[PDB]
DNA sequence: AAAAGGCCTGCAGGCAAGTGCACAAACAATACTTAAATA
DNA sequence: TATTTAAGTATTGTTTGTGCACTTGCCTGCAGGCCTTTT
């Protein structure tokens, strides 16, 4: 289920321009978190490398500046410039981000705004502006402490703020479990692969376009453009209407994850 | 949330455009008591712990005897706790009724 | 942990100071190397990357499935060491790899990831006590009861007569006498 | 000389040590009731 | 047929019980404050 929503994101939404309004994220942001030792960080450096625009990243050796480009009034000219937008960079196509709690609280702010207007309106001395920066972030986690528990509620074992945690599009929450019966299979799966020297296809083999696939979705993404059937519209409202009175509570106040609007754009 | 038009003036020497604004009869401490002893005698509502029938009468003759104290605190400071918390309570009264909208919180 | 005792502060005190007398650690079976050309072969064993081998596989799997279960059951408990992750596994057969690499061999021997499996043990355990016991060594009469109570786990019944206890006594070797004893025994002893 | 990236320290993030103690029930024998023995 | 009150009844009064509490250290968690550069 991790790879389908990070399939999902690769084909990202379309492009919805409105004359009045406009700028509606076109684009999701896929948070994903779980047990240490997860598979997590290696997903994320294995769709880095998928796409084509790729800028792996790591939290809290980074800040706010390298997040979102910095203005600079070149007094040779007297101009502005920008330098080195990590999420510039990132302008289209996907990004990553590793330890996202450990990220500083200074920064992970800059997110607040990119996340959901895909802009940066930087302010200081010598200069005001709004960089846009169109980019789906993608940024692994660690509950805190180092593992669940259970005895917890689940939007305080994840640390971040309700707010930015709703901007995120979607959630995952990988557990690791002590089943026994997968864990000889996932044994297996790694084994095999320390069988060769040059191991591929570690998994069943059943062929699969390592390759090709990439140019499928630079494909999909630009000669396609899905509109919203009528009865897709009904059975997306009731769907909203069906989490968020579920989510209702006199005490999912404090504790929960409440379904907000940002549920329906998801 | 009621728009609340309060004007003044009128036709010459009317007197009238009363500014009537309140609208709802906000009632006063004396008389809600009343409604306060209906609740608690219909079981809304109970005193924070009160065992309410003993085993036999033994141990209620026994509790009887006990020359309680809550008598002494006044009427308005016995903390009653609750028979039918608010999420049920919002399940229940019928929406058209003008105050369900704080079911709810 | 330091356990302080007797023994090591008097060997290695005592050998501390055999330093001091002769500069060389090595007593009388010893090679040390110089760590030059020590240096010169790790490179080279280095320079080898051997391959895993096929068969210890599902051992080093089982290994990995035990090295999980009991994990559970000693989460809250003493050695509180939580969940062992697959990189454990994962580091288990890096540790047999290079063990094959010290074998100059492109494959990891059953005694090379057994090894491994003794190293990451021997991390465990050694916090308290250090100790264990061994009370199944004489069963003269207890292993014709256990054979008994598989017996009973098949059918599960206090017969008064026993013929295929006798026959299956005969192929365990036990005679028929210190059997009929035994049963005596436990007829006594109301089974 | 000051304004903008970055990194260091004062406020307190917090909670088990822990005692007070305000809840309860029989409590030990109150205070009094009611049948009997004698003129 | 009635004064003896002796036993008995109904009731007081109180005993420790705890059920809950709320206190006062604790280092670490955190965040306003110091360093740096450019004009
Ligand atoms: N189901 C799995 N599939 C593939 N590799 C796995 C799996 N489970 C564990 N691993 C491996 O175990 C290691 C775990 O790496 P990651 O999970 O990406 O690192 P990480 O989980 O981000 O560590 P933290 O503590 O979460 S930051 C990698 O070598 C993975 O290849």
């Amino acid at each position: 289920d991790v790879k389908k929503g990070i399939l999902l994101q690769l084909f990202g939404g379309t492009n919805k321009t409105f004359t009045k309004g406009g700028r509606y994220r076109g684009d999701i942001n896929i948070l994903l978190c779980g047990d240490p030792s997860t598979s997590k960080s290696q997903i994320l450096q294995y769709v880095h490398k998928i796409t084509p625009r790729g800028v792996y990243t790591s939290g809290k050796g980074s800040s706010a500046v390298g997040l979102t480009a910095y203005i600079t009034r070149d007094v040779d000219t007297k101009q502005l410039v920008l330098e080195s937008g990590a999420l510039v960079l990132s302008d289209g196509g996907v990004c990553c981000i590793d330890e996202f709690d450990k990220m500083s609280d200074s920064t992970r702010s800059v997110l607040h705004e990119v996340m959901e207007q895909q802009t940066i309106s930087i302010a200081k001395a010598g200069i005001i502006t709004t960089l846009n920066a169109r980019s789906s972030i993608l940024a692994s986690a660690n509950p805190i402490g180092s593992r669940y528990n259970p005895n917890l509620p689940v939007t305080e074992n994840i640390d971040l703020p309700p707010p930015l945690l709703s901007r995120f599009d979607l959630v995952y929450l990988v557990l690791d479990k002590v089943d026994e019966k997968n864990d000889r299979e996932l044994a297996k799966h790694l084994t095999n692969l320390y069988l060769e020297d040059k191991p591929e296809h570690i998994s069943q083999d059943d062929v699969l376009p390592v390759e090709f696939l990439t140019m499928y979705i630079s494909y999909a993404k630009e000669h396609i453009h899905p509109i919203i059937t009528e009865a897709a519209k009904t059975e997306l409202v009731r769907a909203y209407v069906g989490m968020r009175k579920m989510g209702d509570d006199s005490r999912s106040d404090e504790k929960r994850i409440t379904a907000t609007t940002r549920q329906l754009e998801s | 949330r009621i728009p609340t038009v309060a004007p003044t003036t009128n036709v010459g020497t009317g007197q009238s455009t009363f500014s009537i604004d309140n609208t709802i009869k906000l009632w006063l401490k004396k008389d809600v008591k009343n409604v306060w002893e209906n609740l608690v005698q219909l079981d809304f509502f109970t005193e924070k712990s009160a065992v309410g029938l003993r085993d036999n009468a033994t141990a209620a003759f026994y509790a009887s005897n006990y020359q309680f104290q809550g008598t002494m605190i006044p009427f308005d400071l016995r903390s009653y706790q609750m028979q039918i918390i608010l999420q049920e309570l919002r399940r229940i009264i019928p929406k058209s009724n003008m105050y369900y909208s704080w079911t709810q919180l | 942990l330091d356990i302080p005792s007797r023994d090591d502060d008097e060997k290695l005190a005592e050998h501390v100071t055999y330093v001091h007398m002769h500069n060389k650690q090595p007593d009388l079976d010893f090679t040390p190397v110089e760590p030059s050309k020590m240096r010169e072969y790790i490179a080279y064993a280095k320079t080898k990357r051997p391959v895993m081998s096929e068969a210890v596989n599902d051992y080093v799997v089982q290994a990995y499935i035990r090295l999980r279960q009991d994990s559970k059951r000693e989460m809250d408990s003493k050695f509180s060491f939580g969940q062992a992750t697959p990189r454990t596994l994962l580091g288990i057969i890096r540790l047999s790899q290079a063990l094959a690499k010290l074998r100059l061999a492109d494959m990891v021997d059953i005694d090379d990831v057994e090894e491994a499996l003794r190293l990451v043990r021997v991390s465990k355990e050694s916090l308290y006590q250090e100790t264990n016991k061994s009370k199944e060594d004489e069963s003269p009469t207890t292993k014709i009861f256990t054979i008994i109570k598989k017996m009973l786990q098949e059918t599960g019944k206090n017969t008064l007569s026993y013929e295929n206890i006798v026959k299956t006594v005969r192929l365990r070797g036990f005679t028929m006498l210190q059997l009929s004893n035994c049963i005596q025994e436990y007829s006594y002893l109301n089974v």
